[PDB]
RNA sequence: GCGUUGGAUUGUUCACCCACUAAUAGGGAACGUGAGCUGGUAGACCGUCGUGAGACAGGUUAGUUUUACCCUACUGAU
RNA sequence: GUGGCCCCUUUAGUCCCUCGGAAUUUGAGGCUAGAGGAAAGUUACCACAGGGUGGCUUGUG
RNA sequence: GCUUGUGACGGCCCGUGAAAAUCCACAGGAAGGAAUAGUUUUCAUGCCAGGUCGUACUGAUAACCGCAGCAGGUCUCCAAGGUGAACAGCCUCUAGUUGAUAGAAUAAUGUAGAUAAGGGAAGUCGGCAAAAUAGAUCCGUAACUUCGGGAUAAGGAUUGGCUCUAAGGGUCGGCGAUCAACUUAGAACUGGUACGGACAAGGGGAAUCUGACUGUCUAAUUAAAACAUAGCAUUGCGAUGGUCAGAAAGUGAUGUUGACGCAAUGUGAUUUCUGCCCAGUGCUCUGAAUGUCAAAGUGAAGAAAUUCAACCAAGCGCGGGUAAACGGCGGGAGUACUCUCUUAAGGUAGGGAUUAACGAGAUUCCCACUGUCCCUAUCUACUAUCUAGCGAAACCACAGCCAAGGGAACGGGCUUGGCAGAAUCAGCGGGGAAAGACCCUGUUGAGCUUGACUCUAGUUUGACAUUGUGAAGAGACAUAGAGGGUGUAGAAUAAGUGGGAGCUUCGGCGCCAGUGAAAUACCACUACCUUUAUAGUUUCUUUACUUAUUCAAUGAAGCGGAGCUGGAAUUCAUUUUCCACGUUCUAGCAUUCAAGGUCCCAUUCGGGGCUGAUCCGGGUU
RNA sequence: UUCAAAUGAGAACUUUGAAGACUGAAGUGGGGAAAGGUUCCACGUCAACAGCAGUUGGACGUGGGUUAGUCGAUCCUAAGAGAUGGGGAAGCUCCGUUUCAAAGGCCUGGCAGGCCACCAUCGAAAGGGAAUCCGGUUAAGAUUCCGGAACCUGGAUAUGGAUUCUUCACGGUAACGUAACUGAAUGUGGAGACGUCGGCGCGAGCCCUGGGAGGAGUUAUCUUUUCUUCUUAAC
RNA sequence: AUGGUGAACUAUGCCUGAAUAGGGUGAAGCCAGAGGAAACUCUGGUGGAGGCUCGUAGCGGUUCUGACGUGCAAAUCGAUCGUCGAAUUUGGGUAUAGGGGCGAAAGACUAAUCGAACCAUCUAGUAGCUGGUUCCUGCCGAAGUUUCCCUCAGGAUAGCAG
RNA sequence: GUUUGACCUCAAAUCAGGUAGGAGUACCCGCUGAACUUAAGCAUAUCAAUAAGCGGAGGAAAAGAAACCAACCGGGAUUGCCUUAGUAACGGCGAGUGAAGCGGCAAAAGCUCAAAUUUGAAAUCUGGUACCUUCGGUGCCCGAGUUGUAAUUUGGAGAGGG
């Protein structure tokens, strides 16, 4: 057992954690080996080329260093002397080579730094300066295109480790000195217009969901992301402000100008035609759900919808369900009359099908629930024609419009539809 | 189910040691005024064999100071002592092989055997064949002494605790293969009834946790816990790891 | 009415092969549950499955019923 | 013309009853009226107790 | 020469192969003993006595156990001659027995044996069984091999009797005289159908699968590829301990032990091979904070019972390790899918695989050999058979000839027919005798297993009590305070909201002026954030003491402190520390209140004290 | 298995004799342990039992018979069992075997001073152990009785012998010797006291064998022949 | 379930004792000779090792269309076979006791009893289903989805008769 | 006075004199404590505060003269019977379980210590011994005892002083 003890680390560390005044020489016997090992790492199937590897076999030097790193990181607190430069050695092993290290060794160092920060050996203010620069470097597109670069796994590890760090730091009280510092790097990433704000948006969404970053300073970051030029950043911002919306709307600085800038930049202004329909629809949803909720006025929305309000168009049931969400009690009903007369011309016309007509009437009555004086009695009557329609979609739809105007403006309806209380209320109030 | 073999081992019917032919319990001299202040001389008469044990013993005759008589102690012989040799035991004894000293008196780097965990234990450590402990350092204040044991562990104990210089005799005993069931038979005939060992996989479920099955296998994970109890602890009690090293 | 064989083959035979022969015909009386004599549970191993005890899509091996002296029938004998 | 064509949870009681030596105030129990709706396998290593032709066919799709 | 005892030697061991009673001797020298006489009872002789219980006989084919005067089982001593290697088999001496129901015949079928022409496995599931071989001398002996074996490999020449030759030894005599045993080799002659003449006594070979081997088990159906084994690997444990017991205990096993050990597992000689995964399940980590979070304890409300809140150990959760742990079998990247390329379970060589021995293990083939077979026949002994004597058991509704019909597919009885003569002996096995598995079901009995349900020993962590004497620190309740805000633009660091255009020390300024979602003086509201102090309130961490408590040892022996005493030692003036007058060439010895010195008495043949060997102490260490 | 005789009412089975065979010294012999318990031996004796028989019997009825200082138990301890003291347990009882006891036995000269240190008991008729052999005798008993000849233990002791006036012996270079030749406490050493196999040597008994003194047998022919006795215990 | 008795068989350990012909092979060590400068080699002998081997007693129990089958025998008889100096065979003493022991492991053995011994009591234990239920005469005299409790199911009811 | 004694505590004796054990155990006083069964299977439950097991007594034992029942115009130790009552109540509110006061009766019975100064007299008691009229008495002598033996007092009351 004695001759094998230097080979068995798991027993050595349990012995050292008991009586660490002893086992000094046993620790130096391994620190010297670790030093000599790091001083090294610092510096195909074709008939011709050398044969390749499977991706899971490693070197005996690396297999030893991966063990020694854990041993030293777990007994550094017992030996503060002879280990003061150890975490700095790890840090400059990582952020000066990035490439001459195998993935297992990188992962091991990344976990040992995290536990060395859980213990108060290392501070977050100097672990952040190790973790963040590796994200940008392994999202390079030139580092991630080796043979067996583990770039995606490393980018996931560093991200979840940052999350654990900030979750650690914001437990008792919110470390404002840290949050205010690592929001500045998100701001200074979103400036770089290529794609690097991905690691700001993807992180701020996580921290909002974990409730760690409920602050006005953070919603500005996602506003700037939504106002960005890159599609996968704009979408991150839009899906953040969606998730029916979340409480972040109640920490905005100017929602009306936000919606105006969005509608001007992305959809209408240059007509760059970058977003696909699946993303344009998600932008429409955000705009309409902000507008209806906060009583906004843009008036370009209501002509932008009209191109897409045709039953021969791709997935219109989402578009028309957002059309209603941008209606108010406080907008000129003529610009909605044109919309209702487009829908009526193209969905409840002659020959149209049952689903088409029912969709039209259902998306008109939920408009009129917000903007009641946006369609007049003459077309209201044309649509309550379809009460007894034998199809069971159009009947259920027309009954909703009738019950909507039975409580709001029952004089537009005819005597046949005023249902026993609207008529009685009108008979007393007409004299 | 049944009660199993390791549980039966504790009662001690047929598993008691076989102690007829043992020459006697091997021990150091009792801690007395002579050993505490100066030394005392004895003569080693016989180097002898002990049944059930691989190391040889030494009969050492000392003179009783308080009464006119002789007293024979049974020491475990170290490698190099001989009959007619004089064994000096105590604090002021010289630094030679076979002599008994306290660990505080000797320097660091020396080799000793039959060490006492505490003074008055009369021999606890480094008693088997070819075994020794190494003193690495002293701390005279707070009097303690740091030693390395055969397993590689490092311990700190009283400097007044005693030990006998040298290595226990009989080394290399396990380098020879036995080649035969009969030599193991005769070996354990004199130790105890821990041989032969049937495998739990080869039994029925009543007789072992590992028993049962149409194929000889274990149904699970031979690493048992440490909080397990009395019938569950089949193999690999509290394994920190497994596998070849 | 009288005859309708001898053998090879068990990595198998609900059969086929070559010979002799005058010929080498088919069937029943058991197989319309189950009935002379002979081949084709307990232990152990490999495979599939099962958390497991164990089971099986399997495969291999070893592995104790013992009349009639009674009535009838039959065969011979007073 | 007195509409239409086919059983375990919870709340409330003016001056409801009782808490059995008398009372007051909290709680509890009633009777009312309301509103809601304990538990898997295996056994061939086994044991016990019981039980178990319509004259049918033939050579020709 | 056989048996036995004994002696000196040799070999084997990770095996080194009882204890006590009892007896003797040695060292030592307390002591007592002769002189006009003692001493010695380990020299010789002589005297006295030796108790209680058992004691016959069998010890087995009749004295024991099996229900018995049961062919079974049951420990041991003595042990003649011949053949022959021989306690083998065959005959005999001594000693013992001549017991086992008898007589007459000689049918079949049987039981136990034996022989058979020619052919020789055509038999049969299968060479089952039987036959053949067999001892000793000589020649000769392959592949393979862990170099030790295989091996009596295989395959061949012989064997009697009689008469001879040669060689192989001891004791005495300055080469001979004398004595004696069975061992081998060789020759001649001679009888033969046969010569290990009966008895006794291997059949062999070419290959396959399998387990290394020797060994062990299912007593009473399974002897094996099962178990064990050496070897191999892993795990826990440094005694305040690991594993395991006990109702408890001032209790126990390992342990008369101590990592070359103990305990727990798996694999299963040697050789060769031994690549990767910690996603999962288990095991493990002296693993931060936060989350979950029992009892006690704390705070708030209430008149109180009670109610609420906060705090809240381990464990869980969380994240690190481990695959000669159970599992399991690929990796990475770009935009679950889809494209891409690495796959290091690569044979290191084209010498990569030609691979033991052992086995009542499973299997095929060949030689030899035969009545297995064509194709049966014959003989011997004991039965059967007849006789004298003795004398059961199973089974039994009643009984006993067939056919057809009905019929539960199926009558000995019923209907219709064939028939039908006493009483009987030996045989036979068709039927009746006339006494099986398999399948299903119980809301069954037990055994076993598992994150099935309810529990539980044990273990673990927390509170209280046992529980006393001291000290120093950190956090929180609770009040009293004190200040704060950079996304951008804007003079500037804008919580926010609402009132608005000066109280004025200055008119600095507030309004009017940009820029901004929001506009600043002045005064109020009520959100967060961070800090200051401790009336008190508490909680927690660390540390000191010993008398409770706990552990261990011993002969309860030398502990604690001392201008102690005497030495040095280095000091900055007087100490502080070491030592102590006690022991280290050698397989010796060390014992009689201890000799000596010194004070006293008595003069005795000797006594007592101090000291030799420092003092003190209410703690055995 | 057979023949004759005897006994008897009666004989395949009893007794004697005459034959023939068997066990064949790892026995069908002679003795023992465990177990059995009079089955041993004698005299009467046949109703039942001995799978036929029976005059016979390990049967039935009645008696006789087992002699120890030396053989054994008894004693010692082995693995182990088990009280006390103490401690548990509601308790029947459990633990443990020298433990945490004031656990008792020797001296010197209104008892004064000293010395020693230590655990009940049980546990082997094959372990250890003090001492006996021959011959004869019984219906049946014997290393036990008779005769003769010895030995061990323990005890009291007289004589002779040894020693002594150089008080507790001499000789021998030595290994050591002798008829003896004082010895308390205390201590030490030895014996008791030890495996298994191989072969070599020595001894006892047996086997084989010669001469001679005796007896028996064969002798049809031969054989100075075949068999048998000629022994010597403890001490 | 409660409380008790058993290791005289048998499993295992310990203590003390006993038993085991004749042959074959021929290991280390050793002696001489030959070839060597010497490492060393070759030859002939000696010696007598081995969990070697043939094979008695002994221990076991492979095979036989074996004998017997109310047998001598509740496991025997014969022949044949495995092993035979050791992990050997065995006597006596001793220890382990029942949800317990022991186990070279077959769920084997634990007094002909073992996938939980034996004895007595609680105990006339109990389901389910089977079997049986003892004199005469007279008079009357049936029944088979009709409706349901978590499907079988043991049932509860309609109707029938007295 | 480093002497001589008193007390306290703990021991020893084949010291003087006595005492316990074990049996029986129908009934009695306690302790401990199941399952079969019945409930649908079954954890509560029932069987049952039973059987088995342990300790301990007597002719009876135990209980017993209120820290009671009651709510009355008040009764008045304990035990047992009739009744209260298959009730109040308990319970998967299911199977099932389950008292008590009152009233009539049988038999009848009440009492004792501690806590109080005898303090003008430890007045109390065992043992040893000598006599006697011997289930005991008188005297005498060691002793127990003041850390309390006698008289007096027990809640119903009672004491002291007059």
């Amino acid at each position: 057992r004695a001759a094998m003890l230097p080979t068995n680390i798991i027993l050595l560390q349990n012995l050292v954690k008991r009586d660490p005044e002893s086992y000094q020489e046993e620790f130096l016997q391994q620190y010297a080996h670790y030093e000599s090992l790091r001083d090294i790492f610092m510096l195909g199937n074709g008939s011709s080329t050398m044969a390749g590897t499977n991706g899971t076999t490693m070197s005996t030097s690396t297999s030893q260093l991966i063990e020694l790193v854990g041993f030293v990181s777990q007994v550094c607190s017992c030996f503060p002397r002879e280990t003061a430069n150890f975490p700095s050695e790890l840090k400059q092993l990582l952020l000066e080579h990035h490439k001459s290290l195998p993935f297992e060794l990188k992962e091991k160092i990344l976990s040992c730094l995290t536990m060395l920060r859980n213990k108060d050996v290392i501070t977050a203010e100097e672990l952040i300066q190790s973790l963040f620069p590796l994200l940008v470097a392994y999202s390079s597109h030139g580092n991630s295109l080796g043979v067996n670069s583990h770039a995606k796994e490393l980018r996931k590890i560093i991200y979840t480790n940052l999350i654990s760090l900030l979750k650690s730091c914001n437990t008792n009280g919110k470390n404002q000195k840290l949050n205010k510092s690592t929001q500045a790097v998100c701001f200074n990433l979103l400036d770089q217009p290529d794609s690097q704000g991905i690691w700001a948006t993807k992180l701020t969404r996580e921290l909002w969901r974990r409730g760690i970053w409920d602050d006005s300073r953070t919603v500005e970051i996602m506003t700037q992301a939504a106002l960005h030029q890159d599609v996968k950043i704009v979408m991150s911002g839009v899906m953040f402000f969606l998730d029916l919306n979340f409480s972040a709307i109640h920490l905005l600085r100017d929602p009306q100008g936000f919606a105006e800038k969005l509608f001007k930049e992305h959809l209408s202004g240059k007509t760059k035609n970058k977003f696909d329909m699946e993303q344009k629809i998600s932008l429409m949803q955000l705009l309409s759900r902000l507008i209806g909720t906060h009583k906004l006025i843009v008036l370009g929305i209501y002509t932008f919808f009209l191109k897409y309000l045709t039953p021969k168009q791709r997935d219109v049931t989402r578009i028309m369900s957002a059309c209603a969400q941008a209606c108010h009690d406080l907008v000129p009903p003529e610009v909605i009359n044109v919309m209702v007369r487009k829908i009526a011309d193209e969905f409840v016309s002659d020959g149209v099908a049952n689903e088409v007509a029912a969709a039209g009437i259902n998306t008109i009555r939920e408009i009129c629930s917000r903007a009641p004086l946006a369609i007049d009695e003459i077309l209201l009557q044309d649509l309550v024609e379809y009460k007894g329609s034998k199809a069971k979609g159009v009947n259920m739809a027309a009954k909703s419009l009738i019950a909507l105007y039975r409580d709001v403006a029952p004089e537009m309806l005819k005597k046949k539809d005023r249902g026993k209380n609207a008529a009685m209320e009108v008979q007393e109030a007409k004299k | 189910g049944r009660v199993i073999r390791n549980q039966r081992k504790g009662a001690g019917s047929i598993f008691t040691s076989h102690t007829r032919l043992r020459q006697g319990a091997a021990k150091l001299r009792t801690l007395d005024y002579a050993e505490r202040h100066g030394y005392i001389r004895g003569i080693v008469k016989q180097i002898v064999h002990d049944s059930g044990r691989g190391a040889p013993l030494a009969k050492v005759v000392f003179r009783d100071p308080y009464k006119y008589r002789l007293r024979e102690e049974i020491f475990i012989a170290n490698e190099g002592v001989h009959t007619g040799q004089f064994i000096y035991a105590g604090k002021k004894a010289s630094l030679n092989v076979g002599n008994v000293l306290p660990l505080g008196s000797v320097p660091e780097g020396t080799i000793v055997s039959n060490v006492e965990e505490k003074p008055g234990d009369r021999g606890a450590l480094a008693r088997a064949s070819g075994n020794y402990v190494i003193i690495i350092g002293h701390n005279p204040d707070e009097n303690k002494t740091r030693v390395r044991l055969p397993s590689g562990a490092k311990k700190v104990i009283s400097s007044d605790a005693r030990g006998v210089i040298g290595v226990i005799a009989g080394g290399g005993r396990v380098d020879k293969p036995l080649l035969k069931a009969g030599r193991a038979f005769h070996k354990y005939r004199l130790k105890r009834n821990s041989w032969p060992k049937t495998r739990g996989v080869a039994m029925n479920p009543v007789d072992h946790p590992h028993g049962g099955g149409n194929h000889q296998h274990i149904g699970k994970a031979s690493t048992i816990s440490r909080g397990a109890v009395s019938g569950q602890k089949a193999g690999l009690i509290a394994a920190r790891r497994t596998g070849l090293l």
